[PDB]
Parts: structure tokens; sequence; C-alpha cells
């Protein structure tokens, strides 16, 4: 009904003012520790906003759909054989989050569709498909992961807003770029701390 | 009204693979370490969440992207660190 | 505790990677826990840089800007 549906939508505003008001809160070490800080409460608005949406939609009659680029198809057209190509693309169409392919996945599906359809294809050849196949894939997955982060990053308070002020600053700057050298080096340290830890429990 | 961006950017929210509590004491700590008593939006937190969540994700993107073997396979650390140097920065 | 082994290894798939040892695990966290100090150290760097008592949303960003592809294009 159509007052039902207009009321669900003011439920909608109301938790989306609540969510801001949470953001904004400014949060000591304590409330760090705190099961209940305003980041769990605004976690669990969210959830509580995300299963209204659901509702209203179900009430429209209309899908639950709300625009990620994340559920688009993603077409796979790489080779001459439209029957590898198809394969490829129902492997990377997978429903669920965890569609995501290895190498071996990629590399089966390309032999199975040359086996399928007799392309006689040499095992030189289908390896390079497969190769070449699973890089474009991998890197179009992740690059879709990336766009729907910074599609979806932030608030209103980033909303608002910008320059870097390190631009006008030469010693914020300087700091920031120690910071870097600083960064680099530890994720370099914890990374090759365990790869020698694997290969003190090598040999 | 509320616009669909907003509420796509909360189902993102509604994503995440970590626990917020574990996440939050995580960041607390090492507020603790730094000797840094200042405060943080909540917001902040959420932004922190999210950026790590996605990096270490990359991590493994990476490091299937860079392992090509068709066996059934299992990443080492010394796979990850491979494919930080070839994918990295 | 900390950070659980179930969710590391979901954060694995989602990359693709079905199969982790033993030593990705702690790996992960220490990674983890490298990566969120970078970004705070740089986020606190802005924030006391302007005098102030809060690191926001903004000065995360900021942070994040300067670690990588992870917030490009942003």
């Amino acid at each position: 009904s159509r007052r039902q549906i207009q009321r669900l939508e003011q439920l909608l505003a109301l938790y989306v003012a609540e969510i801001r008001r949470l953001q904004e809160k400014e949060l000591d070490l304590s409330e760090l520790d705190d099961p209940d800080s305003a980041y769990l409460q605004e976690a669990r608005l969210k959830r509580k906003l995300i299963r209204l949406f659901g509702r209203l939609c179900e009430l429209k009659d209309c899908s639950s759909l709300t625009g990620r680029v994340i559920e688009q198809r993603i077409p796979y057209r790489g080779t001459r054989y439209p029957e590898v190509n198809r394969r490829i693309e129902r492997l990377i169409n997978k429903p669920g989050p965890d569609t995501f392919p290895d190498y071996g996945d990629v590399l089966r599906a390309v032999e199975k569709a040359a086996a399928r359809h007799s392309l006689g294809l040499p095992r030189q050849q289908l390896q390079l498909m497969a190769q070449d196949a699973f890089r474009d894939v991998g890197i179009r997955l992740q690059e879709r992961r990336h766009l729907d982060l910074i599609y979806n990053f932030g608030c209103h308070l980033t909303d608002d807003y910008g320059v870097d002020p390190a631009l006008s600053d030469p010693v914020l700057a300087r700091r920031l770029r120690e910071n870097r050298s600083l960064a680099m080096s530890r994720l370099d340290e914890v990374i090759s701390k365990y790869a020698m830890l694997q290969d003190k429990s090598e040999e | 009204t509320v616009a669909l961006r907003e509420i796509r950017r909360y189902q993102k929210s509604t994503e995440l693979l970590i626990r917020k509590l574990p996440f939050q004491r995580l960041v607390r700590e090492i507020c603790q370490d730094f000797k840094t008593d200042l405060r943080w939006q909540s917001a902040a937190i959420g932004a922190l969440q999210e950026a790590a969540e996605a990096f270490l994700v990359a991590l493994f993107e990476d490091t299937n992207l860079c392992t090509i073997h068709a066996k059934r396979v299992t990443i080492f650390p010394k796979d990850i660190q491979l494919a930080r140097r070839i994918r990295g920065e | 505790q900390g950070i659980t082994k179930p969710a590391i290894r979901r954060l694995a798939r989602r990359g693709g990677v079905k199969r982790i040892s033993g030593l990705i695990y702690e790996e992960t966290r220490g990674v983890l826990k490298v990566f969120l100090e970078n970004v705070i150290r740089d986020a606190v760097t802005y924030t006391e840089h302007a005098k102030r008592k809060t690191v926001t949303a903004m000065d995360v960003v900021y942070a994040l800007k300067r670690q990588g592809r992870t917030l490009y294009g942003f």
C-alpha cells in the first residue's frame, strides 16, 4: 500500500540521520574498548537499515538491487573461440562473493571447452590462452572490487570536500615522506619475516 | 527520501569480513603503542576497516595472479612475498 | 583476543586463494597490524599538524591516499 511504502521510506530517512550522528561521534581510547561503542551501534543501525530496504522493495514489487558495480555481469570475449569465452564468462560470473578463480580453474575451463568442441589445440597454445585469460579476468575482478571500494568509501563527512594540506606545507610533506619510508620498510620486514620463518621451517 | 548511493555505502559496510569490535580494539592497541591520546570519529574507524580489508584482499589477489601452477596449490609466505615484489607498490 | 582464522580464510578466498599454509594466519595478522600502523601514523600526523584533538575521516582519507593503489581514483 502507498501509505506503508511512504512510512518505510520515512523510517529509512530516520535511520540515515541516526547513522550520520553516530558517525560524527568522537571516540576516546576507553570507548575504543567498548563493545557498545558508537562504532558498533552504527554497524547495528546499518544492518537494520538494509533489512528495512529489503522490506521496502518487496512492498513495491521491485528488485532489492542497490545498483552496485559488483553485481554487473563481466563479459569475456578474449579468444577466437566463443565456447572458451563462454566457459570463462560463466566461471567469473558465478553466484556469490567468492567468485574469484585461480589459474587452475581458468586452465580447466579452457581445456574442457577445447575438448568438448574438438578444437585441436596444442597444450602450449591452450596454456598460453589460459594464462592470458586468467590475467585479463583477474585484473578485471581486482579493478571491479577497487571501483566498488572507492564508490562506497566514506560518508557525509567526506562528501563535504578538497585539497591535501601537505601541498601547501613542506614540513608536513617531509614528515609524510619519512612516514612513507618507515611504512614500506616495516611492511617489507613483516613479509620477509614470515618468508624466512618458512625457509627455516623447511631446511 | 534516501538516495540509492547512501544505501550502497551502508550495504558495503555490512559486508566486512572482520569483526568490528576486535578491529576497534586493534586500533586502540596501535594508538597505545604510538602513545597517542587523540580521539577518533567513528567514521574514521569505519574508513580504516574498509581500507584494511581491501588491502588484505588485494594482497591475496596479487598472490593468486602470480601463482601459475594449476595443480591444487597452497599459498605460503614466499608466494606472498613474490607477489608483492611483482605487483606491489 | 584478536582477529580470527575463518575471517582470514575468507579474506584469502575473496582474492581467489582457496588454500593457505599455517604461517599465513599469523602473517595476515601481522600485515594487518603493520598496515593499520602506517595509515594511523599518517592520519595522526595530519591531525597533530592541524593542532586538532580528534582524528577525522578526512585525515584517514588523506593518509590512505599515501598508502599506494588502495584509494587511487577517490
